[PDB]
DNA sequence: CCAGAAATTGGCACGAAAATTGCAATAAATACAA
DNA sequence: TTGTATTTATTGCAATTTTCGTGCCAATTTCTGG
């Protein structure tokens, strides 16, 4: 509730921008945790951390 | 479905619908103040599901009365003036009414 | 008692100096009410917050004052219960903030 | 033959039956998982609603703690459109205390119904007509037997009776009109006063328009699915490194171009197969749903040359923009009925013609099935008794001893 | 007249009952504060 | 005005037809080493 | 020049389930003529 979702008229849903950057961490470290669960190859887990 | 403009509007009374014309937009030349409506129009929220209730509440008021809501342009409180002109636009493939 | 309960929730808290000091892991375990685990908010279809998104109901409580998130409790009598098949807790939505 | 039916070959045609939503979360799920894939201040105002209005209207009212707490619990359980949605016995029951009586409860009720709008938090569409009523000065001519009606026999003015109701209640023609249009005149929802809310839209996957005196159909690139292969982690497939680095990076390239080139071929079935469908149904889109045609998934599967199974898993959850409306891509797949001298007539058309005529009825004298029917069996339709009624439920429109009026 | 919730609709009533006191509480946005702090990892609080 | 009939309505059934859903590891084109 | 390993291309059958229109008929609703 300290960051909320602005609605606009045609039902359009945006996102602010500690909603995007929220997302971009989260999705970040969602594909590290994949890549450490698979063993990937340390060259792709140092870009992505 | 679609959005309705319209001048049969249910919950409201026979006075604030005074001003309409059959398609719902209020007369040219009309005197307004805040809160009188200018164009009636209507959303629907329609489903399936029906309880005993709404069919009591169909039956004694009506159907039409039910599976809409009321989203028609009102004047801006503090407002006043005359009407002296509507325009309507429509989109391509849509039936015109009767004022367009 | 449903007196003592809505007196309770307009209580002030008293103070009288503010701390400031640096965040331990356990500290910031201890702050929160669940783990965010994916990046969305709203489903768009039900137009209801995504379950271990950003906007979660089982995290951060419910949408509607006193309701779960499916719907099997919706009054002031199942105050403070938390739903087997949502686990959302049915207390104010207040609580988002 | 029957295929290969590889394990891949079942999660490319699983794609097709999803929606654009469902394919979204796909596509991120794998995305999170395969390396080498990629894609290519405000803070609101506070609205009053209903139950803030009550609430407010609560606090400006000389009620006891007890009372109060009464009140706050009768207002919790009341829903958008006015009405109590619990027993007076749940409300006791969540006071939690035990020398209160439903006598209290009764009382502090009766004063929140007085509340604005009145009406508000009422048992039942008798209890709310009655508040409504309780507010007419005495001067009002006909509110004796608008009350009376009210309070007995409501369940027979809700069967469009007419008659018993002249029978019980022993009035005229010309004073039991005028006693229904007052009843009718009362307010049947009050909390739809405060009306808060937003309608909720979809977004289509298909859009249809007439350029230069056709029609042209294309998929919507706002929200079409692409993804692309990441250049950066592909270069260094080949390069001076363990053997087990390289392998781990062939392997996912591989799974990324099968992945792209299933959305790509799920994109082009979905193309083909609208483009068949706007191509069939042309007059629908033109002259409105009295003049669908019947088709079913075996007409399109064979202009496409596909089974009907792809035709039936694509047409899946998917919306068809038109400049009428925003259709389901399979609201245009119906039933039949046999014609006058040879064809089909879709059920489409047949249930809009069945609305129309019945939206054109004589007030005083509803049409029954048969009349309809006959009515029908007049442009060529051949439709049962037994389907028009069936069609007539499905319309949710009343029998037609129960859509007459006295007027 | 601000941000403290609960001491806005308790001062109103106040009001219309004639009596001109209030109870002034804590504003809210010194909580958003607190809560925008604390989402930056550091550990502000109030004590006693 | 009172039976008795005639009409109306909707639940259940039937056989056809339509629609849905589970399969789980292949065949050919192509670059390539002998 | 030729047998061989790799990479594309594959998006349908066959069960099983659901839905269809329309008939039979009991239970209500209206009409009529004595
Ligand atoms: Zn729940």
């Amino acid at each position: 509730d300290l960051r909320p979702l602005v609605p606009l008229d045609g039902g359009r849903f945006a996102t602010s921008d500690l909603n995007d950057l929220y997302r971009r961490v989260i999705n970040r470290n969602n594909r590290l945790k994949r890549l450490l669960d698979l063993a990937a190859p340390d060259i792709i887990v140092r870009n992505e951390k | 479905g679609p959005e309705e403009i319209t001048a049969d509007i249910p919950n409201v009374g026979e006075a604030a619908l005074s001003k309409l014309d059959e398609s719902g937009i209020v007369y040219i030349g009309a005197e307004v103040t805040g809160g009188d409506i200018l164009v009636g129009k209507v959303t629907p929220k329609g489903e399936t599901q029906l309880t005993p209730e709404e069919k009591l509440l169909r039956a004694i008021f009506g159907e039409k009365a039910s599976d809409v809501k009321d989203s028609s342009l009102r004047v801006p409180n503090g407002v006043s003036g005359t009407v002296i002109d509507v325009q309507v636009f429509t989109r391509d493939g849509v039936e015109k009414d009767k004022r367009a | 008692d449903l007196l003592k309960f809505l007196k309770a929730q307009t209580k002030t808290e008293e103070f009288d100096a503010i701390k400031i000091a640096l965040a331990s892991p356990d500290m910031i375990r201890s702050w929160s009410f669940g783990e965010v685990k994916k990046p969305e908010t709203i489903n768009y279809r039900t137009f209801k917050p995504e379950r271990d998104g950003l906007f979660c109901a089982r995290i951060f409580g419910p949408v509607k004052d006193y309701e779960c998130l499916c719907g099997k409790y919706k009054r002031l009598k199942h105050r403070g219960v938390i739903c087997e098949k949502c686990g959302v807790e049915v207390t104010q939505t207040k609580v988002r903030r | 033959q029957q295929l290969a039916m590889t394990p891949q070959l079942q999660q490319a045609i699983r794609l097709l039956q999803l929606s654009t939503l469902e394919l979204q979360q796909e596509l991120q799920q794998a995305l999170e998982s395969n390396p080498l894939l990629e894609q290519i201040v405000y803070q609101g105002e506070t609205t009053q609603t209903l139950q803030d209005y009550l609430m407010w209207q609560v606090e400006l009212t000389p009620f006891s703690d007890t009372d109060r707490a009464i009140a706050t619990s009768i207002v919790d359980a009341v829903d958008e459109t006015g009405y109590l949605t619990v027993p007076l016995e749940d409300i006791l029951e969540s006071i939690g205390d035990e020398e209160i009586d439903i006598d209290e409860v009764e009382a502090v009720l009766k004063r929140i119904q007085r509340f604005d709008p009145v009406g508000v938090a009422a048992k039942d569409l008798r209890d709310c007509l009655l508040i409504q009523l309780s507010q007419f000065d005495k001067t009002t001519p006909w509110l004796e037997e608008a009350r009376l009606i009210i309070s007995d026999h409501l369940d027979l003015l809700a069967n469009h009776d007419f008659r018993t109701l002249m029978r019980v209640t022993r009035l005229k023609e010309d004073v039991l009109k005028e006693a229904v249009n007052l009843i009718q005149s009362l307010d049947p929802r009050p909390g739809q006063s405060i009306q808060t809310g937003e309608p909720e839209y979809v977004i289509p996957d298909v859009l249809v328009r007439k350029h230069n005196g056709h029609w042209t159909v294309e998929l919507n690139s706002d929200s079409i699915p692409r993804l692309q292969i990441n250049q950066h982690y592909a270069s260094m497939c080949n390069n001076a490194r363990n053997d087990g680095d390289s392998q781990f990076i062939r392997s996912n390239l591989q799974d990324a171009k099968w992945l792209i080139k299933s959305l790509e071929s799920r994109n082009d079935t979905l193309l083909r197969v609208s483009r068949c469908i706007v191509e069939q149904q042309q007059a629908f889109f033109e002259q409105g749903e009295e003049y669908m045609k019947p088709m079913v998934l075996a007409d399109i599967a064979q202009a496409v040359e596909m089974h009907e199974s792809t035709i039936s898993r694509v047409t899946t959850q998917k919306y068809l923009h038109s400049p009428r409306g925003i259709f389901e891509l399979k609201y245009f797949f119906s039933s039949h009925v046999n014609t006058e001298g040879g064809g089909e007539a879709s059920s489409t058309a047949i249930r809009a013609l069945v609305k129309k005529l019945i939206a054109a009825e004589n007030p005083a004298k509803p049409l029954s099935d048969s009349k309809l029917t006959s009515l029908l069996s007049e442009q060529g339709i051949m439709v049962a008794r037994r389907t028009v009624a069936k069609y007539r439920e499905s319309l949710s429109i009343p029998p037609s001893n129960q859509r007459k009026q006295l007027v | 007249k601000s941000d403290d919730v609960n001491g806005r609709t308790k001062m109103y009533k106040n009001i219309v009952d004639g009596n001109h006191q209030m109870e002034p509480g804590m504003p809210e946005s010194f909580n958003v504060l607190l809560k925008e702090i604390r989402s930056l990892g550091i550990n502000i609080e109030l004590e006693d």
